[PDB]
């Protein structure tokens, strides 16, 4: 990436809102555009092209190219938190070069309905002295931090869908092994909302 | 009834300074052919590219890389010597021409290591949904981690009842170091899988994480106490609980 330039993001979008995407290339030599998508850990797949200039509507997805103006961007209306992944542009220049951007990794945030933030200690299903902390059901303008001591682990938040119960909650976890640890040292006053319920393990 | 795209190793450990050839054949008739590197900051950059048997050029970043084009099925990348900047996840892709839609294969972990013993098998252990929680919001959420793994060739899966689910589960997208001061640390992945509380009492319900690693191959050399980390699935599992 350096004749095809992208905005690496993250870009956060709110679900429903119209999340927006650009590209731009050298003028010598492009002939076709593309927009891939690439879900974490897997492949980039073609979603759309385009080689002459306007708009090109497929769905949800609408991509606008202008080659006097040397972009060309992928709106994605409606949002879902399932679009959340790599948006690769990707350019065809005469003489062989299939050329890509950086790629922006997009990712839309769930509308939490019953925000109930809370960190809960869960143990080991094995005969052991391990724990780890779940800091859950916050709302999706929560940021986690990473760890400021190199024996605490913080993971970053993320999404899961339980599909059918209609159910989207954010969630990250955090463990130590440190002797006088707890969860509170990982999910302090730095990352949890005021009125996180946070109950003694039993 | 076609292949498509394959990218042979899927995973490789490569000792510094060694000679490696990814291979990558389509049975698509495809006559372009291209070869890219995935790096976190960088996204793809495009090492060699092929437009047609018999003709290949230069892309963003050929050097310490080579190709041929002796055929329209295969496009070979070789690594002269490997150095550890070639760590990097590699992307074979074909095109019926130049300039159609490129077909991407499922991608080669290379991690170039100075020193073979630095790898290391991950531990998996599942904890058990919190009664706190089950309580607070009739819900059951599992975690499962991952730890103490190099290089981070791992594949993070939930089984409910011998079955795959992807309902209910998040895994984090990058592994953490679990010494960031050190270049060579060894990392961890945690994973969560929530379900119904109800689902989570039933003491039928069988619930595994297991965690794929890609190690060392049958042909690597191996002189430490410990075992030799190859390539290897390992597990930890729970069962539901009413109390
Ligand atoms: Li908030």
């Amino acid at each position: 990436a350096k004749e095809v330039e992208q905005n690496s993001g993250p870009l956060s979008v709110p679900e429903g809102a119209i999340a927006s995407l650009n590209c731009t290339y050298s003028d010598r030599g492009s002939q076709s555009f593309f927009w891939y998508r690439q879900y974490s850990g897997k492949s980039p797949e073609l979603i759309m092209f385009i080689y002459s200039n306007g708009d090109k509507e497929d769905g949800r997805f609408t991509a606008q190219l202008n080659k006097a103006s040397q972009y060309v961007s992928l709106l994605i209306r409606d949002s879902q938190p399932s679009d959340s992944a790599t948006y690769l542009c990707a350019v065809n220049f005469g003489g062989g070069k299939l050329i890509f951007g950086q790629g922006t990794e997009l990712s839309v945030k769930p509308n939490i309905q019953n925000p109930d933030p809370a960190v809960y200690q869960l143990r080991d299903s094995k005969s052991s002295d391990k724990s780890v902390c779940l800091f859950t059901d916050f709302d999706s303008q929560t940021n986690v931090s990473q760890s400021k001591d190199s024996d605490v682990y913080i993971t970053d938040k993320c999404v899961l869908d339980m599909r059918s119960m209609d159910f989207k909650s954010n969630s990250a976890v955090a463990w130590s092994n440190k002797s006088d640890f707890a969860c509170a040292n990982a999910f302090n006053n730095s990352i949890i909302p005021e009125d996180t319920f946070f109950p003694s393990p039993e | 009834m076609i292949a498509g795209i394959t990218q042979a190793p899927t995973s490789q450990i490569l000792a510094a300074g060694r000679r490696m050839t990814l291979r990558c054949t389509q049975d698509m008739r495809h006559n372009a052919m291209y070869w890219y590197r995935q790096d976190l900051g960088l996204g793809l950059r495009l090492i060699h590219y092929s437009n047609t048997a018999g003709t290949t050029g230069k892309g963003e970043v050929p050097d310490g890389y080579s190709v041929s084009r002796a055929n329209t099925d295969d496009f070979p990348l070789t690594l002269a010597s490997a150095v550890p900047s070639q760590t990097s996840v590699y992307f074979c892709a074909s095109s019926l021409s130049f300039g159609t839609e490129a077909f991407f294969g499922q991608g080669t972990r290379l991690t170039v290591v100075e020193d073979l013993n630095k790898v290391f098998p991950p531990e998996v252990a599942v904890f058990e949904p919190s009664e706190a929680e089950i309580s607070h919001t009739q819900k059951a959420t599992l975690v499962c981690l991952a730890t103490g793994f190099y290089p981070d060739h791992v594949e993070l899966s939930w089984w409910v009842n011998g079955k795959e689910v992807h309902s209910g589960v998040c895994t984090d997208p990058q592994p953490l170091k679990e010494q960031p001061a050190l270049n060579d640390s060894r990392y961890a992945l945690s994973s969560r899988l929530r379900v119904s509380a109800t689902f989570w009492q039933d003491p039928r319900n069988h619930f595994r994480c297991q965690v794929q690693f890609y190690g060392l191959s049958e042909n690597d050399e191996w002189t430490q106490d410990r075992a030799k980390p190859v390539t290897q699935i390992v597990s930890a599992e729970a069962w539901g609980r009413a109390d």
